[PDB]
């Protein structure tokens, strides 16, 4: 249940949100947590190991993924030195 | 190698040698129009072979070789009657046309020839497929070469033009390709000789039809569908207005005997009344908007719809007198409207540089021998007897009468507008006073180039004209196969 | 007039010649000329490819058509108790 | 975050003008010609 | 038979909250701070409108249906036809109205015509390989069926005819059918 | 092999930082593609439903390996790009075999053939490149969940790393930051879609999800909509990456801020890996009987994104001036067509299904492939153009509105008429591989009573032909405004060539001009191919449409 408030709060981020696009990656960030969240308390409803080794499958991509986008975000603001949308 | 084949691979060695001969020779122009007359002569000396051996009646289609090395989609010719006229009379129509530009490209006269030749083998391969597919394939390729065509040689208006006559084909084609598939898909297969066996039931025919008519409504063209025709065959250089009007205009025509007739003979029966009301609203619609048409092409471009219409009310009579009428006027219409579009997209519009009826008056004192040749074409549109163009008329009509009076009356009504349109834009073109005042310069006769591209036409139309025996004889059989009815007491023998 | 081979020899030679088209190059210069052997030598391999593998093709499309009538005769002869 | 000369409405604006396709009124065209006296 | 108010109550309701969805796009979307009450304030209208148009299509083809009393693709687009009235009401343009109206009954009326598969087309659950080859070889037909659809004459002249014919004239203009001999001798 | 060849590529590259050997590394990694080609035609001699492998955690078909050697084939295609440079000098005195193996030719080639293009000098590009293909062909072999998620990132950010590499363009960093952030959204989805199926069914097997789904469908304490709600959801996160309405906002301007090199895989590689996994679970979650749970089916998605795309592709493509959305708005449009096929799931459809990816991917090659060819042609020509002056990222796009391509047809006309079929092929004209596409996929939508959506694919079709029709205007209709360059022939201006025997000794020497500079061979005759088999395939169509035939007959084998 508190899983499922947290992918309201990630889904929230991109509702509110016109003008930071770094808070674009931390909703995603928590959508992703809340997933693994998710997975990780059904894991122990189920007895299954297999849902435990699904989640840190999960966050080693979703750390893989996070530095990803940073490094591309470092890229873009090298050439605007901005994060802001002007809108 | 087929003789059919033979004629859909001579053109295609014409592009060869055009594009490849500065290989082996700066080579002038002449050449490039030269290797495409003959290439085209060679197509028609071909076709008058095949006409030779032609049989007159036979249920088989003929000339037609046995692939075997069956695949998804593969290529079958074959010819009979009521194919047999359209190939003949594409290929005495284009050699025509290559000559009625002789002069009057000047600029990428490569891509014209190449173009010109392409069309003439896919508009063959329309008239000789025996595959309802195949003919749908054939009937919409020609839209490239026809779109670059008008936009690379067209007057000041061919954007607009060529992008009219690719959408309204297209978006009709798309609607006979929908009745096509399902097609097709119930009878697993588009040969002729095995989906003329088959039987469809009432509804499916119904919705056949429609499918089948938007199109061929779009390509008639039919009153209100016909905006593409309008802009497409004045727009378009001489040669294309040509092939647009002699040729282009039958495929739909043609089309009505191998997609509805044999297939979905009830939905055309029952049907009939409405194919009438477009027909006879299209004869009357288009014969009192050409009397006020001011630019010459535009006028005969227009008078191709109204006898398109007569016509389109001949295929649909279920006679056999109709069938016969409905394929001699679209012959007849050939020859003559292809000698009105060099009268006026190729003599007038070349001596002055424009089209607007209001700048001719007189031109016979100067011009007897152009008069004589516009008069005798102005006689045929308006379907004066000795032309094929009367024979055709008077036999469509009568199917039309005889199947259905009130749209038999109201189509004959043509017989006065034709008339009217015709005679007085040749008055106030040949006669009307003396010789106009805007011209400054005094113009030139007919080129001896102008004369026999007109004497051809006009032989023709004449010697067909008193002998129409010469087609109706490879008509009779095939067309009788097409007829939907029987008689009280020759029906079920025993 | 579907035959792998003369089809597939041709589309080598028409691939060099709108090959030269496109580089606007010209079409036959002496010194170029072992190239139409060699792109129709080349398209005349693939053809011969291709007959193998239509071979094989028939083969198991034909084969296919055998279980679809034998699935339809034994369901049916079940359906006739 | 990319440019309007390549994303703007408004360089298709220029593209394709709303004024490209007359409309005109009873007023200054009765006669549905083009204001042509 | 059905409520033609409850219906179109129901109508308006859906597609009016996804017209509330999208008037709350707008305002979150808005650039100057116009704050969280211009969802009925300045994008009201397009919430309202959407709600119109549920309301006019669900109550007329209910109301199509009962004064019909059937059920068929006629009524929907005659409801698409209200549906697309409606929304021409909005830009005050008749030939917005009949033209706006005229495309919603149109493809609202083919969709059920046809049945468009956006929830499913419907299975025949037969042997589909068997509807194929009766339609494919059914190559000949009683003639009664043909006569039913096309009917007698327009050159359909089936055998006896002539005997039927006469009976129908006399029925109709009280005429006996008999043709003179052309022959003197008779 | 794909994965040797990543991790010795990697190693070679590791310990170099050599720029000169991009062009290198270019080459190795189609060399590397070949044996790949070669290791999986090996391995078709089986016909089953599937193999699994590995633990059961990948599987193979016969449709899963037709398809890693069709994204082979294409990426050694794509590759030729930065692996041969884009002109070449040619004489009739170097044309003879003896000359091209057995004599050297010697000039000033740097500023001729742009040695030291950006494209040229990006040492781990083939190596990213190699990346994307690994999680292309492992999301065609996943048989689990986590396989899925695994697979599908591993392809999405080596495309977002791609999109960005060209680090010094303002416009590639700007479009690698809308795809990498609208893309791991998107991401997000299939994980809540993926997690969901694992919550509710207590297994990551695609196996078990089927057999779960099979016993389901029967005509009370547990009932199933876990598992179509769950694949909507999973489902919607693979819409975006195929750009299918109305998830397709961020392609037309992620494929025109990168460069047009880049587009080209870009734009390619993905739809075709998620179409062909999309279609197998489609046919197994595909229900029978008509319950309660074919009503809330997720493939409506589909349909309805197919619906959407036909609309937004045809419509929105109208008023385009740059060309790169132009094709982006006409790939939208094809995968509406692709999309109506996967939704109708027949023997019919999965044929013309299959067909249509093929063809379409050739297709949208060449129109790339003729693009950049465009683009490096017109080095020696000039324009005033006040327009083309104000472009950015001139060297990354060169072509980058459609008004650049007026009078093409008077630059190189046999080119432009390359570019005109395969347009024609876009639009459907017969007999160009385009229009058989399309009818193969109306007749099946057709045959399976999609009467309303068939109506709307021809009626978009129309539309979509304006915009079509208006690139070909522009080529055909118009001189152009490319002058050629005065300076490269000017009576005086020749550079030097030596031609040079197999001792280095001369032999000859010549003086060249600009009229000696041609497009390099790799790139015409890949255009003039597949040029050719668009215009031919009528000719050709036996066993590339027996071998779909074939592989639906498998996965439809009752
Ligand atoms: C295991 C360790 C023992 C072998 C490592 C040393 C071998 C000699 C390499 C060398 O040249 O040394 C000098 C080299 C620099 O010398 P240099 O004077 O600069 O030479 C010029 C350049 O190197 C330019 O010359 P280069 O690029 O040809 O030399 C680099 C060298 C690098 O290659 C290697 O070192 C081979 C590593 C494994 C053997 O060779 C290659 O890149 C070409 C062959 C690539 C083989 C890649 C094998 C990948 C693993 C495949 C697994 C699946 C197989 C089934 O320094 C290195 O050691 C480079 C290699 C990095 C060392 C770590 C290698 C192990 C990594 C983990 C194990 C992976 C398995
Ligand atoms: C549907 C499928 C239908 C298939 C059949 C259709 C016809 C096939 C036509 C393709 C023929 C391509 C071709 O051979 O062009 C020769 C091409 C002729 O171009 P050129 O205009 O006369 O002069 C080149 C320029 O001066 C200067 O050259 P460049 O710098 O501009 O380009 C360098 C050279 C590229 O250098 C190569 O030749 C690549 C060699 C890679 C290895 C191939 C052999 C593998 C075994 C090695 C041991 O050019 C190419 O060959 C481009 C080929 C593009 C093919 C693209 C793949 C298909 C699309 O290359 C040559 O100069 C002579 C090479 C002679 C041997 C070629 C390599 C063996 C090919 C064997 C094929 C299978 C047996
Ligand atoms: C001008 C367009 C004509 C295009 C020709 C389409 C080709 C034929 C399809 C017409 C169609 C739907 C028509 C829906 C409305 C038509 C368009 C609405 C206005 C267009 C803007 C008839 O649909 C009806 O066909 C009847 C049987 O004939 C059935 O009885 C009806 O239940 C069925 O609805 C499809 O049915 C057809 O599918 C084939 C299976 O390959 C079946 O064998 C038949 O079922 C066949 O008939
Ligand atoms: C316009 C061109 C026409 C179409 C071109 C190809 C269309 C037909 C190709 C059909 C094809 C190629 C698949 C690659 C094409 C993928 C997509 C291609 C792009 C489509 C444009 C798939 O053939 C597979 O088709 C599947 C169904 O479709 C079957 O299921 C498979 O069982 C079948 O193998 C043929 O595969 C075959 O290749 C040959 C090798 O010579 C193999 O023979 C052997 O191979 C080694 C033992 O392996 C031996 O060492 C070798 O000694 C021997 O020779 C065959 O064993 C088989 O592997
Ligand atoms: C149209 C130009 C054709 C070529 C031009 C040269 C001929 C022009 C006509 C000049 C007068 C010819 C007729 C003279 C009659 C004198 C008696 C006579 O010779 O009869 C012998 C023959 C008739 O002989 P017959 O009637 O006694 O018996 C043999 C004919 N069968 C057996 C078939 C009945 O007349 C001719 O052959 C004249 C043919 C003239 C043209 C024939 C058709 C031309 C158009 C073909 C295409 C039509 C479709 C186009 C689309
Ligand atoms: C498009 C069709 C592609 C078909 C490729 C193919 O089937 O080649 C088979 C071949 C199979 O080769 P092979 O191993 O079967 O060679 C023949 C073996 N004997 C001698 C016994 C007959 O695959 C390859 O060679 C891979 C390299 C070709 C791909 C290069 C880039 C394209
Ligand atoms: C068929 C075999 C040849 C038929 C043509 C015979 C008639 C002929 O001789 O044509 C000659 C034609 C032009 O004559 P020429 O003297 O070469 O030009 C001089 C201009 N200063 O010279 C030519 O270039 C005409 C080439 C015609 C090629 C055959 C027709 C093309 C279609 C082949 C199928
Ligand atoms: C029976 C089944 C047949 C199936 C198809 C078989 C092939 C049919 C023909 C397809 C295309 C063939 C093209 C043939 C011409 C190629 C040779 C050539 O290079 O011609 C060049 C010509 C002039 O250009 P050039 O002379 O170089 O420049 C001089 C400038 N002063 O420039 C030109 O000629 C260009 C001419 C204009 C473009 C052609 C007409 C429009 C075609 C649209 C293409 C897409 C549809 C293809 C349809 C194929 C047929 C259905
Ligand atoms: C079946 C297809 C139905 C038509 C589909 C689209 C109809 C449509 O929306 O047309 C709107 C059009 C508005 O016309 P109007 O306001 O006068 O603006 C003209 C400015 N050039 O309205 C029209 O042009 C036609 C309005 C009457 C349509 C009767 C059918």
């Amino acid at each position: 249940n508190i899983t499922l408030i947290l992918f309201l709060i990630g889904i929230l981020g991109f509702v509110l949100n016109r003008k930071n696009i770094i808070l674009m990656l931390i909703s995603i960030e928590i959508m992703l947590l809340s997933i693994t969240f998710l997975i990780l308390l059904s894991s122990l409803n189920m007895d299954d190991i297999i849902g435990q080794t699904y989640a840190i499958y999960i966050i080693v991509v979703a750390g893989a993924e996070s530095a990803i986008g940073l490094g591309i975000l470092v890229a873009f603001y090298r050439l605007r030195g901005s994060i802001a949308i002007e809108y | 190698m087929s003789l059919l084949y033979v004629l859909l691979i001579i053109p295609i060695i014409g592009i060869f040698l055009i594009s490849t001969i500065d290989s082996f020779y700066f080579f002038n122009v002449s050449y490039y129009k030269k290797i495409a007359l003959i290439t085209t002569i060679l197509n028609l000396i071909v076709s008058l072979i095949i006409y030779i051996l032609f049989d007159f009646s036979n249920n088989q289609f003929q000339f037609i070789q046995e692939n075997l090395d069956l695949s998804f989609y593969d290529i079958y010719l074959g010819v009979d009657g009521v194919s047999i006229y359209f190939v003949l009379l594409t290929t005495i129509i284009m050699p025509i046309a290559l000559v009625s530009n002789w002069n009057s490209i000047t600029n990428n006269i490569k891509s014209y020839l190449i173009i010109m030749l392409l069309l003439e083998t896919l508009l063959l391969a329309v008239f000789l497929v025996l595959d309802v597919l195949l003919f749908y394939i054939f009937f919409e390729s020609i839209l490239p070469p026809l779109f670059i065509l008008i936009g690379l040689f067209g007057s000041s208006n061919k954007v607009r033009a060529s992008f009219y006559i690719f959408l309204y084909t297209l978006l009709g084609s798309l609607f006979l390709l929908l009745s096509i598939l399902t097609m097709s898909s119930i009878v697993g297969t588009t040969y002729f000789d095995v989906l003329l066996k088959s039987s469809f039931e009432y509804t499916t025919q119904l919705f056949l039809f429609f499918g089948i008519f938007i199109a061929f409504a779009v390509k008639t063209p039919v009153w209100g569908l016909n905006s593409w025709l309008l802009r497409a065959h004045v727009e378009s250089p001489l040669g294309g207005s040509i092939v647009l009007a002699a040729i282009v205009l039958k495929l739909s025509l043609y089309g009505v005997f191998r997609l509805i007739l044999p297939i979905l003979p009830q939905a055309s029966l029952n049907l009939t009344y409405i194919v009438y009301a477009i027909g006879a609203i299209t004869v009357l619609y288009a014969s009192f908007s050409t009397l006020r048409t001011v630019d010459v092409k535009e006028l005969i471009a227009y008078s191709s719809v109204a006898h398109a219409a007569i016509y389109l009310m001949g295929v649909f009579s279920n006679t056999i007198q109709g069938l016969e009428g409905a394929i001699l006027l679209g012959l007849a219409h050939g020859f003559v409207s292809s000698g009105l579009f060099i009268c006026a997209g190729g003599i007038l519009y070349d001596r002055t540089g424009t089209r607007l009826i209001y700048f001719f008056r007189g031109l016979t004192q100067i011009m007897p021998l152009f008069s004589l040749f516009f008069f005798i074409l102005c006689l045929g549109n308006a379907g004066t007897p000795l032309t094929l163009n009367f024979v055709g008329e008077f036999m469509s009509l009568y199917g039309t009468l005889e199947r259905l009076p009130i749209a038999g009356m109201l189509a004959s009504t043509s017989i006065i507008f034709s008339a009217a349109y015709s005679i007085y834009m040749y008055n106030r073109i040949a006669f009307g006073g003396s010789v106009s005042l805007y011209f400054i310069d005094c113009f030139r006769d007919l080129t001896k180039r102008e004369f026999f591209i007109l004497f051809t036409l006009v032989s023709f139309t004449v010697i067909l004209g008193i002998y129409p025996s010469f087609v109706l004889d490879g008509l009779h059989y095939n067309i009788s196969s097409v007829v939907y009815g029987i008689e009280p007491n020759a029906s079920y023998l025993t | 007039m579907v035959n792998r081979i003369l089809f597939w020899t041709g589309f080598g030679l028409a691939v060099r010649f709108w090959q030269l088209g496109i580089e606007m190059r010209p079409f036959f210069n002496r010194k170029s000329l072992w190239a139409y052997p060699l792109f129709g030598g080349v398209g005349a391999s693939f053809g011969y490819w291709l007959q193998s593998i239509d071979e094989k093709q028939t083969k198991m499309l034909e084969e296919r058509k055998q279980a679809i009538l034998e699935k339809r005769a034994r369901r049916a002869q079940r359906q006739a108790e | 975050f990319l440019p309007e000369a390549m994303v703007g409405r408004s360089k298709i604006d220029e593209k394709y003008p709303d004024s490209d396709y007359p409309t005109l009124t009873d007023k200054e065209d009765p006669d549905m010609n083009g204001g042509y006296i | 038979p059905k409520d033609a108010v409850h219906l179109g109550l129901k109508g308006a309701a859906v597609v009016g909250g996804i017209g509330l969805l999208f008037a709350a796009v707008r305002t979150s979307l808005a650039r100057k701070n116009v704050g969280p009450w211009a969802i009925f304030t300045r994008n009201g209208k397009l919430a309202a409108t959407f709600a119109a148009v549920g309301g006019a299509y669900d109550f007329t083809r209910a109301a199509a249906a009962n004064l019909r009393e059937k059920e068929d693709w006629v009524n929907n687009g005659i409801g698409g036809l209200f549906a697309g009235a409606t929304m021409g009401l909005t830009t005050g343009r008749i030939p917005r109205v009949l033209g706006f109206a005229a495309l919603t009954g149109v493809v609202l009326a083919t969709a059920e015509y046809a049945g468009s598969g956006l929830r499913g087309v419907f299975k025949r659950d037969v042997d589909e390989y068997e509807r194929k080859e009766f339609l494919r070889k059914n190559r000949r037909r009683p003639i009664e069926e043909t006569l039913a659809e096309i009917g007698e004459g327009r050159g359909i002249k089936p055998p006896g005819y002539y005997e039927r014919r006469a009976q129908r004239l006399k029925e109709k203009y009280g005429v006996d059918i008999n043709p003179v001999c052309a022959d003197p001798d008779q | 092999m794909i994965m040797i060849s990543i991790l010795s590529l990697l190693l070679s590259t590791s310990v170099t930082l050599r720029r000169d050997m991009s062009i290198l590394f270019n080459r190795i990694s189609i060399i590397a593609l070949a044996y790949c080609i070669l290791h999986d035609t090996m391995s078709l001699s089986f016909i089953s439903k599937g193999i699994g492998l590995h633990g059961g955690l990948l599987h193979i078909t016969n449709l899963t390996q037709i398809f890693h050697i069709f994204i082979f084939i294409i990426s050694i295609l794509i590759l030729q790009l930065t692996s041969f440079y884009p002109r070449k000098v040619w004489i009739p005195e170097y044309s003879s075999l003896k000359d091209i193996f057995f004599n050297k030719i010697l000039y000033y080639r740097t500023k001729i053939i742009n040695k030291m293009g950006e494209h040229m000098k990006i040492i781990e590009y083939p190596l990213i490149l190699l990346f994307v293909i690994s999680g292309a062909v492992f999301l065609i072999s996943t048989n689990d969940l986590v396989s899925i998620f695994l697979s599908i990132e591993l392809q999405s950010y080596g495309l977002y790393l791609l999109s960005t590499i060209y680090r010094n363009s303002e416009l590639s960093t700007t479009g690698g930051l809308i795809y990498f952030l609208l893309g791991g959204l998107s991401s997000c989805f299939i994980l809540l879609g993926t997690s969901l199926l694992y919550v509710n069914s207590g297994t990551t097997s695609l196996d078990g999800l089927y057999i779960l789904n099979s016993i389901s469908d029967v005509n009370s304490w547990y009932k199933p909509y876990y598992l179509n709600f769950s694949l909507l959801i999973f489902s919607i996160g693979f819409l975006f990456k195929v750009s299918a309405a109305p998830f397709h906002f961020w392609s037309p301007d992620v494929y025109d801020a990168i460069p047009t090199i880049v587009t080209t895989f870009v734009a390619i590689i993905a739809k075709i890996s998620i179409f062909i996994f999309l279609l197998e679970l489609v046919y197994y979650t595909n229900s029978n009987a008509n319950s309660y749970l074919s009503e809330f089916s997720w493939t409506y998605a589909l349909l309805i994104s197919s619906l959407l795309s036909l609309i937004i592709g045809t419509v929105v493509g109208l008023t385009q001036f740059r060309i790169k959305r132009l094709l982006a708005y006409s790939t939208i449009s094809h995968v509406g067509f692709i999309l109506l096929a996967l939704s109708v799931s027949s023997i019919e459809s999965t044929q013309a299904f299959i067909f249509y990816l093929i063809q379409y991917s050739i297709s949208n090659l060449n129109a790339f492939f003729i693009l950049i060819t465009i683009g490096f042609s017109l080095y020696g020509y000039v324009t005033n153009n006040k327009e083309y002056k104000s472009l950015l990222d001139k060297n990354n796009s060169p072509i980058q509105l459609i008004s650049q391509l007026k009078g093409y047809f008077y630059i190189n006309p046999l080119l432009s008429l390359s570019l005109a079929i395969t347009i024609f092929s876009f639009v459907g004209v017969p007999p160009l591989v385009g229009f058989f596409a399309k009818q193969m996929v109306l007749s099946a939508a057709l045959d399976n009573g999609y009467i309303f959506l068939s109506l709307i694919a021809i009626i978009t079709s129309v539309i979509g032909a304006v915009y079509y029709l208006n690139v070909i205007k522009e080529i055909f209709f118009y001189s152009p405004e490319h002058e050629v360059n005065p300076v490269l022939n000017e009576s005086d201006s020749n550079f030097s060539l030596r031609i040079l025997n197999e001792k280095n000794v001369l032999i000859r020497s010549v003086l060249l001009k600009g009229r000696n500079i041609f497009i390099s061979s790799p790139f015409s005759i890949t255009i003039s191919i597949i040029t050719n088999v668009i215009l031919l395939f009528i000719f050709m169509n036996k066993e590339w449409l027996s071998m779909g035939t074939i592989l639906v007959q498998i996965l439809f084998s009752a």
